[PDB]
């Protein structure tokens, strides 16, 4: 399922991500297209932030929706 | 060899000395150079392919395996610079990575290969495959993008591309476009995205435009362009057909004030791809009748022989408010304004009243009446969410709007263009400090290589700002300047 | 009272006494379709739209239906046929 | 130029200057796009010379030898020297600026070098048809291309038209 | 005499359409409208094909009758230049 989360200016982030797919790598299919490596995108999943694997169920396996990501860097 | 036999030959032995020893030194061992080539070829060793091209240029058949091998490294290193790409930045990242390559590979062969026609051949021969690559069981990408480029290089754009840089910019670009497989598919989109940078005074210039027609008469047959130019030989007549109608309402025979300034665009049949409309039939507003009615009289004196199709699906107009406190213009099309036409006599307007006033069936009025509850200027009387044949509809009077001439949804491009060049700030951020966990320590010009290696699928970074954004990065407290070198750069973690 | 206050109008001319046609029926482009005309004016109708292809040819769907029958090539250049505009 | 090999000796020349001004442009001055710019004005003023009054010869001309190429001829030129030649003569007619004359002058004589059978072989047609389709997109070789399918099919025709007689 | 083999060329064209002077509307390789009317007095000696630069193909009295008022080819708005 392709994802639209906002970004530091209001863009769109590509997870291409099922509802049943963790977000330990989910996160970095979207930020493949931003441009962020996999652990850098500190995603809020409006509300909090995934760990470990955290599959999508757990954001309410929501289509799609607006995730305000942190720039967090040195996370690698 | 040559100067020993220059010294102890005749001349007419000058040259056969010459061929028998390549025949026995280079004709002799060809494979174990041929065998070499790959190296030789795909490493880029400048140096040596000078002796590969000499030593092979004298035997027979030694060129044409080095010849397949620069065709398979350009073609390999084309693939390589278009293989995954950012889908926003696609155009103008795909035709500079092929120019680059093209430059560069030109440059290479034209010091180090002395510009031989063959290797030439081979350039071109990888680039036209590289070019139009296209992925298996899918159409090929090149025209759309190179139209794209087109779009986005003649666009009234705010990055500040003046008209020397933006015809360099067009000339070079006719050298990509020569290697288009099918430019009568790139004409067929150039033709039409030239429709709305054209249709809507989008052009930043109508006299680039006219430059890029002119780039693609020569660089084509004048029939490729015998559609782009009869549109822009109708724009710049439309101009002077404005004034002419406006010049023909001063024929004082009586008053014939319209209240429209009425800028019209006449258009050539089949020179624009704008489609008559098969569908929509349309009821002209009862304060654009006197415009209409009237033209029809100028364009039937003064060009006689013609009929006019009347598109109304392209029509914009300026129509203010009915008095509800701070009034606005709305910036719609026609088919946004015969809705607003009942809407005037009449308050609560239903879906079935309309249609006598409007004439237009609901195929494109649920999109247009959703289009306008978009941003909200009317709303449905009722709770249904759809629109039924039997809705109504009244003045959504809590809508208010930040401009007077409120955009509608069909000084913005400096805001816009910050913002998309405020990302690849942030992530030139989010790209330095991943060195930083990688070594710790670089150098001052060495960051550069690893910051474009870092987005070398994403947009070319520029070399100010990579030491612009870096400097944030030092009152954040993120990476610090050593003073002992100033190339060393160390951070807190 | 809601008043307009200019109109940026596009309209495109063709000549009046050259008329455009679909090339199998025969009949205006714009027009019903030859079999939209005699057998289904009456029952349906309303549904001869203008079909486009890459040839850039404008045909009639219903005649160029009928021409599609048994062969491929679009009748006024031979070429093949796409119907995507 | 000699009025009886003025197509050939032309191409060559134009040819031959371009190859070594664009030699002296990359080699000497770091190939710079101004300056191979101005190469590409220059030359195209130089393929379009024509006396006032009277019409451009350079259609005529690159159709004339673009025949003589692809001609059975004689002089045993083989495939390779002819696509060879092929490759470097679209350097000379991207310069023409009237190529919608090119087209007609060339169609004009592939008529004749196709129902004549004066064609150097079939397949060396679509090494220039390909070069023209891929130059000018297939819009200009879309009557160049159909009087070349004629021939593909024509001889398989008749071998449906024979048997039909059977 | 006798013959072996002649070697006949044939140009093959369908018969739902028809290329069309299109001022008058009729054949191409008929004769114009306008010479249809009063043709006892018109030889339809002169009624030849105009061909233009545009590719494109008229009765010659249709093409003059349209230059006579008019400039441009009546298919697409391109300065009219006769060529054979
Ligand atoms: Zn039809
Ligand atoms: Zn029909
Ligand atoms: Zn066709
Ligand atoms: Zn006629
Ligand atoms: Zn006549
Ligand atoms: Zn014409």
């Amino acid at each position: 399922m392709l994802i639209k989360v906002k970004t530091l200016t209001g863009k769109e982030i590509e997870i291409d991500i099922e509802p049943t797919d963790k977000v330990e790598r989910i996160k970095e299919r979207v930020e493949e297209k931003e441009g962020i490596p996999p652990q850098q995108q500190r995603l809020i999943y409006s509300g909090k932030q995934m760990n470990d694997e955290k599959t999508a169920a757990d954001y309410k396996i929501l289509g799609g929706s607006v995730l305000h990501l942190v720039l967090a860097l040195r996370g690698g | 060899e040559e100067i020993r036999c220059r010294k102890y030959l005749h001349p007419s032995s000058y040259t056969k000395v010459i061929h028998e020893c390549q025949q026995r030194m280079v004709a002799d061992h060809l494979q174990f150079l041929h065998a070499e080539c790959h190296n030789i070829i795909r490493q880029e060793k400048k140096n040596d392919m000078a002796n590969m091209y000499v030593l092979l240029r004298a035997v027979s058949t030694g060129l044409p395996h080095m010849i397949q091998e620069l065709q398979n490294h350009i073609h390999d290193e084309g693939l390589r610079a278009t293989s995954n790409l950012t889908q926003e930045n696609m155009p103008t990242l795909f035709v500079e990575s092929v120019l680059e390559v093209h430059g560069k590979f030109v440059q290479l062969i034209n010091t180090v290969l002395n510009g031989d026609q063959h290797f030439m051949s081979a350039l071109d021969k990888a680039l036209t495959s590289v070019v139009n690559y296209r992925e298996p069981k899918s159409v090929c990408k090149a025209p759309e993008l190179l139209a794209k480029y087109c779009d986005n290089l003649l666009k009234k754009s705010a990055k500040g591309m003046t008209e020397n840089e933006v015809e360099d910019r067009l000339t070079s670009f006719i050298t990509v476009f020569k290697y288009i497989d099918d430019k009568d598919v790139f004409q067929k989109f150039y033709a039409r995205m030239l429709a709305k940078r054209l249709i809507h005074g989008l052009s930043m210039s109508m006299d680039s435009e006219e430059a890029m027609i002119n780039k693609l008469k020569q660089a084509c047959g004048y029939e490729f362009t015998s559609k782009l130019h009869r549109m822009y030989t109708d724009m710049s007549v439309s101009a002077d057909l404005n004034n002419k109608f406006n010049n023909f309402i001063k024929n004082q025979d009586t008053v014939i004030d319209l209240g429209i300034s009425f800028q019209i665009y006449v258009l050539q049949a089949g020179a624009w791809p704008l489609t008559q409309a098969p569908s929509s039939t349309f009821a002209i507003p009862q304060e654009l009748e006197k415009s209409v009615q009237m033209f029809e009289l100028f364009y039937s004196q003064h060009f006689s022989g013609r009929k006019l199709t009347w598109l109304h699906y392209l029509c914009t107009g300026e129509v203010k408010m009915n008095y509800l406190g701070k009034p606005y213009v709305a910036m719609v099309t026609t088919y946004q304004m015969a809705v607003l036409l009942a809407f005037n006599n009449s308050e609560t307007v239903s879906y079935k009243e309309l249609q006598d006033s409007t004439q237009m069936n609901e195929k494109e009025l649920t999109k247009t009446i959703k289009s306008l509850l978009d941003v909200k200027m009317i709303n449905h009387d009722s709770e249904k969410e759809d629109i039924d044949a039997e809705s109504s509809f009244s003045l959504n009077m809590n809508f208010s709007s930040k401009r007077t001439k409120f955009k509608i949804t069909t000084q913005e491009m400096e805001q816009t263009r910050s913002a998309v060049d405020e990302d690849r700030k942030m992530y030139l951020q989010a790209a330095i400090v991943r060195i930083m966990k990688a070594r710790k320590v670089l150098r001052h010009n060495a960051l550069i290589q690893e910051v474009i290696s870092q987005s070398r699928a994403r947009f070319n970074p520029s070399i100010s700002m990579i030491k612009k954004c870096i400097e944030v990065l030092i009152d954040k407290q993120y990476i610090e300047r050593s003073q002992a070198s100033a190339d060393e750069y160390s951070y807190v973690a | 009272r809601f008043e307009v206050k200019k109109w940026n109008a596009v309209a495109l001319w063709a000549w009046d006494i050259v008329v455009d046609n679909c090339a199998i029926c025969r009949n205006h482009i714009m027009d019903l379709c030859i079999e939209c005309q005699a057998n289904q004016a009456s029952a349906t109708s309303e549904e001869c739209t203008v079909a486009w292809g890459v040839c850039n040819h404008a045909f009639h769907f219903h005649c160029i239906s009928r021409w599609l029958k048994t062969r491929q090539v679009c009748p006024l250049d031979n070429r093949e046929w796409e119907f995507q505009k």
